[PDB]
């Protein structure tokens, strides 16, 4: 009912460099909450309450809006906060999520040895997930076979 | 202490199945005012999709586009949440969360998020043709998937070393 537009779909950034992105909606929303997921893992609450950072999320980050304009702000990008960042609301029924800003690092292929080694740990969630749904292609795969062999 | 959430799935269906999904939970009941827990999907490189919704009060929400086809369900003592799916077709193929939101009637939003479970949706033809085969012939093609699919898995995995080796490279250069 109420549509959540999120710009930019994909945002590229440069370490350091602040950035923001934005969620707009149909009718006015009462609050704006925020979530990060990065590819293979479950989302995080990010910021709910339109400006209200979740336990542990970096004071970088920013939440601002009111009526059908809102938006977040990342004060001074860093490697690790590249991820999906989706909005959601529920001023009324159904909930509904933005489209998801992708935030993606310009150089992304000589930085501190804990940013690299950030980003190089970023990857094994997604692998996995990648994997798995082979596992389930060839599950599904598996399956007639099994069942012609099991009728009798 | 706090609250966590785990999705128990089915792993794989073939079409028009009803699909039926567990959410078991820790850390709180649906016997407290203001408990609800929500399901919510995400399609394979898509975005979030909510699904249904359940409060203490027992009283359910759905997704207007699916509604006929939802069903979602709670077992109080139990601390269990069960969404049940029909008819299911290659859209329902994804990854499937279970979330907690607080009514308060100001901001609901979802602040404990499950791991998650990943459903895949057999894209299904008739498969009458086998049982014409014998067992040893049906045998032959189960055998052949294994060696198959490890292949499309190192694939992957070579996929992401080569993903890895610019990083690698930029650690051990300085």
């Amino acid at each position: 009912q109420i549509v959540l537009s999120q710009s930019p779909a994909i945002l590229s950034a440069s370490p350091g460099e602040k950035v923001t992105m934005t969620c707009r909606a149909t009718s006015s929303v009462t609050y704006m909450h925020w979530y990060q997921q990065k590819p293979g893992s479950s989302p995080k609450p990010w910021i709910y309450a339109t400006s209200n950072l979740a336990s542990g999320v970096p004071a970088r980050f920013s939440g601002s809006g009111s009526g059908t304009s809102y938006s977040l702000t990342i004060s001074r990008v860093e490697a690790a906060d590249a991820a999906t960042y989706y909005c959601q609301q529920w001023t009324s029924n159904p909930p509904t999520f933005g489209g998801g800003t992708k935030l993606e690092i310009k150089r992304g292929s000589s930085w501190t040895v804990e940013d690299l080694q950030k980003r190089l740990l970023a990857l094994d969630p997604m692998m996995e997930q990648e994997i798995e749904e082979i596992r389930q292609k060839y599950q599904c795969k598996r399956q007639p076979i099994l069942d012609a062999i099991e009728a009798k | 202490m706090q609250v966590t959430l785990k999705e128990s799935g089915p792993g794989i269906l073939q079409p028009s199945q009803t699909l039926s999904l567990t959410c078991s939970f820790s850390g709180f009941s649906l016997s407290t005012s203001g408990m609800g827990v929500s399901w919510i999907r995400q399609p394979s490189g898509k975005g979030l999709e909510w699904l249904a919704h359940i409060y203490w009060d027992d009283d359910k929400r759905y997704h207007p586009s699916l509604k006929s086809r939802l069903t979602i369900s709670k077992d109080t003592s139990s601390n269990q949440v069960f969404l049940k799916i029909t008819s299911v077709d290659t859209a329902d193929t994804a990854t499937y969360y279970c979330a907690r939101s607080i009514y308060d009637g100001y901001y609901d939003y979802f602040d404990v998020w499950g791991a998650g479970t990943t459903v895949t949706v057999c894209s299904g033809s008739d498969y009458e043709f086998l049982k014409s085969w014998t067992v040893e012939d049906l045998q032959k093609r189960l055998l052949a998937l294994d060696p198959m699919m490890e292949q499309e898995i190192e694939e992957i995995r070579q996929k992401y070393q080569s993903k890895r080796q610019p990083i690698l490279d930029a650690i051990e250069a300085k």
